[PDB]
């Protein structure tokens, strides 16, 4: 749900000179603090 | 009269 | 010639316009409303794409419904025919563009509910094909009665 | 209701009854099946 | 007429809020609650209302005050969303409109929360659960506006009302974040009462436009009566605080705008005549609170409106606000003041 | 002694038919465009505060 | 024949009929609804003022009244044997458009003093006497429209 | 933009300037209304009053049907016991349309076939008329009747479900709705009373 | 021949229309604005789904009774047919259109309404069917006066 | 027919004698509603000016009594074989009192309601708001002279 | 001139062979600017896939081009002295062509913004995205056909 909010937040932040990336993750990790299923995956961020 | 409850229909009419 | 006079194919190019103009106008509705909420639930979940893709398949067979109806209808314009042979031309038109629009119309707005329904629970997909099934037969009623008028278009026309 | 008799015995009874509820959604997550006795006889029936 | 296209998509919605009217405790059962002894007694008192078996799965012992109002206020909010899931076209734009006006106290709370250096998890909590909107834990960086404002800020709904706010450009203390609060409740106010006159139709909008009214009426003589106090502010920056609404705005918020201590405040209000009874008193709230409740009172009368909708949401946290003062003195024996609720149904 | 020979009896009724067909099926499709969907009921929202 | 009864002068005899009565009965159920959610919304308060409260759906009632009473002696001088003049149709297109907005205006008066009268009374039980004084006064507009409509029915037929 | 008062302003403009041009040419004769309505056939309009009558009161009656039927399915989950009391109000709205089917009964007996000549005489152009306007007159009374009793049953359905005892007073007010109905159905039946049919 | 002119098949043509553009325009609204109540409802609860699914079938009907005019209109129209029987097949249609075009918006409004509310509150499934049964015989009344006037079409006309 | 008094003659005339009676109503019936709900809005906390705040009900029922007295002035008028000059006089006299005293109905219901919610917060505005209501009515009046003036000429010197 | 072919009868091919290429000029304006405003929002944070996201403008402009076959060959058959009946087959022609690249512009826009939207943060709705523009494109291409088919009778033994 939250890569492309972060994705927009880290652009406006970042002043265009961001290196985002992601893959997905195709199995759901079962939380307890929630208690849904919640599709993630994974990204990193590069920045000096 | 007294009757069957039958958990299920007791469980999810309490909350 | 009081039954054949000058402007009588005026009613029956006007019919074969109509059939394909409503009928695409109906089929428009219902592809756009699809597919703008097939667009948004499936960036997301992208394994129910060729899943979700019934209601726009469904919305573009209404327009081979006015395609059949108007072709028929072409194939039967003449200069000298008769005033009845154009009122009947006419009204096979208007039946089934008008009932296409209609159908394109549930088609879309229940297309674009059901698969944006159909992502949190898997289980309402099958309801959306049902109902989808009862919008479809909507334009084939009126696919019906415009080949039920086109057949009596020329039997004991003088 | 807070005023009649016998009002600490419901209360006892049905903080029993809570917990009972709590048992069997705590037999949901770990799919167990209820006992289910199906003998409805020896309660009700003839001789009432 | 009005009930001639008003129930083609709101019949449903209004048979289930006036439904939901008919939950409002009486008179009686207040009386009957303020009779009780202990608070399992409040429990089993509560449990022959509307509200019955929602205590349920807590204990007997680990009955608190406030877990009687968070579960009270967690029943109102699922009902909510409860309705506002069934709404369509205007309706929930009319709602969205209601849940602004939390958002806004969700921002003040969570920048002020920053600024005293406190856990980002317990400003979230305490904090609102209806005016919610995902990126509003962003806000727990960056303590100055300008850097709020351009990075998470523009894509709420909030955003067209920070049009007034961009005269300082430094951090911010707790005068600063009360003036940005005010500031955004004025432009709330003013757009939700532009929304009601052009789009909602007339028996719904001549309510909603006196319920607005006395919105703003309020906003108005409190922020009178708390900048009198020990600080210094320009007048001419104090009426842009002010809404551009109500029945008192074209002169008397001149005169609020100007008043330099208690006797300007009711000098002013001296010539309105659905107030000035309001500063000699007990307390000052329990007027607004009152005049409130018989303000939504007469809201119920109408039947073919969506002002219903505001009236019932406005009487329940009413009521929820009389339970806890009944259960403030029921869990610390203090009977002398128990019988100071509102009630008007 | 005509109606006349352009606007006469004969057209005029069709016309007069045409102009109610049309008036119902304008009024028909103008309640058909004001058709929602309630969208909030589809889907859902975190808010980890409930 | 005769010049002065031309044989289509029965359609608006006929149409006077059709505005008298339509028009009426719509002020009649505009006043009785609009009224009646005033008193039906001051229910769920004070229900013991309701059976004081039906000053109003009994004062629109009356319209349809004058209504039906010009309406039944306007078809009463229609008949396919008779004569029928111009002037006999004219008058009674005029007797029926007179009643029905009249009473269609004084309905939508008695409508709306009626629900912010009932609606301010559970509050004021003296505000009861100024509210039939208006209702008197919103309910003479369609006598008016009556009377002038007996005359010009008397007038017509000679 | 107001696209329809548009349309609205050109209709009357071309109608104001056509009526002018008539006048000024010495021609105002020509816009001739009566004999529009001698030589159009009475069969037009007698078909136009039994089809608008049916309609106009089907279509009031269904209106009033969903202005009380969505408020009581609404005030029924909280009270579902509302539901068998207040069907009556739905009762009120449907013999709407059984009024509708009565007058569409008797006037349709008078369709018959008249003759080539004897076709515009003073009979047969007499129940055209009278059949075209008592055929609109009882479809628009039962279509207001429809709607207004739909509202006041909407109205009673929430009372009934705030309590119960205010249900028989609300009543009263349908009954009084209900009337204009059938005080339209006699001016139908007394409009088309004395008209022959089509010999 | 004066009697049976060249334009009189136009009011069969487009009365044969009429009654298949006006049901199937009904039975879209009833269908589409059911439909979505029943996607919004079994997300929740989706064991009721095949329950919810009668106003979509119940609001089908009406497009077979227009289909079924149709079908019998259509079977009585041809090129020498008099203004009589042109007429009656224009009356026909016209009935069962404006009946079956407000049947299916009440059946959509009403059934909308009762399967949302038939999850919380399950004993208003008996309701919602109650008022469903009553906006159903709108159609059907509309379809008993095209077939009790299509009964008089071609019998004693030359 | 005659060529100055055609069939089609007391058509106008019939137009003219129920527009007297049907722009009458409305100003009336607008003018009534709209002051008496700010007469009930106003007399929750003051029963007391009950009857002296409702003289704009009165100021707005003689309209009607105008156009009942053009409307039956114009019907002793009105005959099988009258002219087309009988027929303009009696349409034009109609519509001058029908149309001002709908203006008329504008203003007093307006007023109305504006003066009988500001009375109860000063009774020395009660005169000032008659004194406008007066201005409000003559209108309705200049409409009925005028009318009155019209229906005088609608059978003299004819032919 | 004669009572077969009047001399109104060009007046109808001449309406059928403009309003051929105005309607699908409208349908192309809006598939091209609905579709457009898109594509500058979403590659202002993703440049590299901006040739993919010209699809739904080439799609649009497919359209314009039916339009202009349309009338280029009803325009090749107008003629002085030509039939009435040649008129209403021109006529139909290009209201056929005109009113179906009209509804195909409107889908093919409406689809195309969301999913030039949604085809960047999701890869795998690139193929979706074609697949619903393909099924909105041979709306026109239906609209083609039955117009082409009109053209191709249109002087069979008219004389």
């Amino acid at each position: 749900d939250k890569v492309a909010t972060l994705e927009q937040i880290l652009w406006r932040v970042l002043r265009g000179n961001l290196f985002f990336k992601t893959v997905e993750i195709e199995q759901p990790v079962y939380d307890v603090k929630t208690r849904e299923y919640k599709h993630k995956n994974a990204f990193i961020v590069f920045s000096h | 009269a007294f009757e069957y409850k039958d958990m299920e229909v007791a469980v999810a009419s309490a909350s | 010639t009081e039954l054949c006079p000058v402007y009588a194919p005026f009613f029956g190019a006007i019919g074969c316009a109509s059939a394909i103009i409503f009928t695409s106008l109906g089929a428009a509705y219902g592809t756009a409303k699809s597919g703008v909420g097939i667009c948004a639930t499936c960036v997301l979940r992208p394994d129910l794409l060729f899943k979700n893709i019934v209601p726009v398949i469904m919305a573009g067979i209404i327009a081979i419904y006015g395609l059949v109806v108007s072709v028929l209808v072409c194939y039967s314009l003449g200069q000298k025919q008769a005033l009845y042979t154009g009122f009947i031309q006419l009204g096979a038109g208007l039946s089934v563009g008008l009932s296409g629009l209609a159908a394109g119309f549930a088609i879309g707005i229940v297309g674009d509910a059901g698969v944006r329904g159909s992502s949190q629970q898997p289980r309402l997909f099958v309801g959306m094909i049902l109902i989808l099934i009862f919008a479809e037969v909507l334009g084939l009623y009126g696919l019906i009665v415009a080949l039920l008028l086109n057949s009596r278009a020329t039997q004991d026309v003088v | 209701a807070f005023q009649r008799t016998f009002v600490n015995e419901i209360r006892r009874l049905d903080n029993v009854e809570r917990q009972y509820r709590y048992f069997y959604s705590l037999l949901k997550k770990h799919d167990i099946k209820l006992y289910e006795g199906d003998t409805d006889k020896y309660l009700d029936g003839s001789g009432e | 007429m009005e009930g001639v296209y008003f129930n083609i998509d709101n019949g449903f919605i209004e048979g289930v809020v006036r439904g939901y009217r008919n939950g409002l405790l009486s008179n009686n059962q207040y009386i009957n609650l303020t009779q009780c002894d202990t608070l399992e007694d409040l429990k089993l008192q509560l449990s022959s209302t509307d509200y019955g078996n929602f205590l349920s799965s807590v204990s007997s012992e680990s009955l608190t005050t406030s877990l009687i109002q968070e579960y009270a206020s967690s029943k109102l909010y699922h009902e909510f969303n409860y309705i506002r899931d069934q709404s369509s076209g205007s309706t929930r734009k009319f709602m969205d409109y209601i849940t602004y006006g939390y958002m806004i106290d969700n921002v003040a709370l969570m920048i002020t929360g920053t600024i005293h250096d406190r856990d980002k998890g317990e400003i979230l909590q305490r904090c609102h659960p209806l005016g919610w909107f995902d990126t509003l834990p962003t806000l727990s960086v960056a303590t100055d506006l300008e850097s709020l404002y351009e990075t998470v800020l523009v894509d709420t709904p909030l955003a067209p009302y920070f049009k007034n706010c961009f005269d300082t450009a430094e951090e911010l203390d707790d005068m600063n974040i009360e003036i940005i609060r005010n500031k955004l409740y004025k432009a709330y106010l003013e757009d939700f009462y532009n929304f009601v006159t052009e789009e909602i139709p007339e028996p719904a909008k001549e309510c909603m436009q006196t319920l607005l009214g006395f919105e703003a009426d309020r906003r108005s003589i409190n922020i009178a009566l708390n900048s009198l106090q020990s600080s210094d502010i320009d007048p001419d920056l104090k009426s842009d605080l002010l809404p551009n609404i109500g029945k008192l705005y074209p002169l008397a918020t001149f005169h609020l705008a100007q008043a330099q201590d208690f006797e300007g405040v009711r000098a002013a209000l001296a010539n309105v005549y659905e107030y000035r009874g309001f500063l000699e008193t007990g307390n000052l709230e329990d007027h607004f609170y009152q005049l409130e409740m018989e303000l939504c009172r007469d809201a119920f009368t109408q039947q073919f409106a969506i002002s219903t909708v505001w009236a019932w949401m406005k009487s329940k946290e009413q009521e929820v606000r009389n339970i806890t003062w009944i259960a403030e003195c029921i869990a610390q024996n203090q009977r002398e003041r128990i019988n100071n609720y509102i009630s008007v149904y | 002694d005509i109606l006349s020979s352009i606007w006469t009896e004969g057209l005029l009724m069709c016309l007069i038919v045409s102009a109610l067909l049309l008036f119902i099926l304008i009024v028909a499709l103008s309640w058909i465009s004001n058709l929602d969907i309630t969208y909030g009921a589809l889907e859902k929202s975190t808010n980890p505060i409930k | 024949s005769n010049i002065y009864a031309p044989l289509y002068a029965p359609f608006f005899g006929f149409a006077g009929c059709a505005a008298a009565m339509v028009l009426s009965c719509l002020g009649a159920a505009i006043g009785t609804a609009k009224s009646g959610i005033g008193i039906a919304g001051i229910g769920t308060f004070k229900p013991e003022l309701i059976m004081k409260s039906l000053i109003p759906v009994v004062m629109s009632g009356i319209l349809a009244i004058y209504g039906l009473v010009v309406a039944v002696l306007i078809a009463g001088n229609l008949s396919p044997t008779e004569d029928y003049t111009l002037f006999n149709g004219f008058m009674h297109l005029s007797c029926g458009l007179c009643v029905g907005f009249a009473c269609l205006s004084s309905g939508y008066a008695i409508g709306m003093v009626g629900d912010v009268g009932v609606r301010k009374y559970m509050h004021q039980p003296r505000l009861f006497v100024g509210i039939v004084l208006i209702l008197i006064f919103s309910e003479v507009l369609g006598l008016y429209g009556m009377i002038v409509a007996l005359i010009l029915n008397t007038r017509g037929s000679e | 933009f107001s696209f329809s008062h548009f349309l609205y302003y050109l209709v009357l403009i071309v109608v104001i300037v056509y009526g002018l041009y008539k006048l000024f040419t010495g021609h105002g004769s020509d816009i001739n209304f009566g004999k529009f309505l001698l030589r159009t056939s009475p069969y037009m309009w007698a078909n136009l009053g039994i089809a608008l009558c049916v309609g106009l009161s089907v279509v009031g009656a269904a209106w009033g049907i969903f202005i009380t039927g969505s408020s009581m399915i609404g005030a029924g989950v909280r009270a579902p016991r509302i539901t068998t009391k207040n069907l009556i109000s739905i009762i009120f709205c449907e013999v709407v349309a059984i009024y509708g089917l009565i007058i569409a009964i008797v006037f349709s007996s008078k369709l018959t076939v008249a003759t080539a000549e004897n076709m515009y005489s003073k009979s047969n152009l007499y129940t055209g008329y009278s059949l075209f306007w008592a055929g609109i007159t009882v479809g628009a009374s039962n279509l207001i009747c429809g709607i207004a009793v739909g509202i006041t049953g909407a109205t009673a359905a929430i009372s009934d479900a705030a309590d119960s005892a205010l249900f028989v007073k609300i009543l009263v007010i349908e009954i009084f709705g209900s009337i204009l109905g059938l005080l339209g159905l006699i001016v139908g039946l007394l409009m088309a009373g004395k008209a022959s049919e089509f010999q």
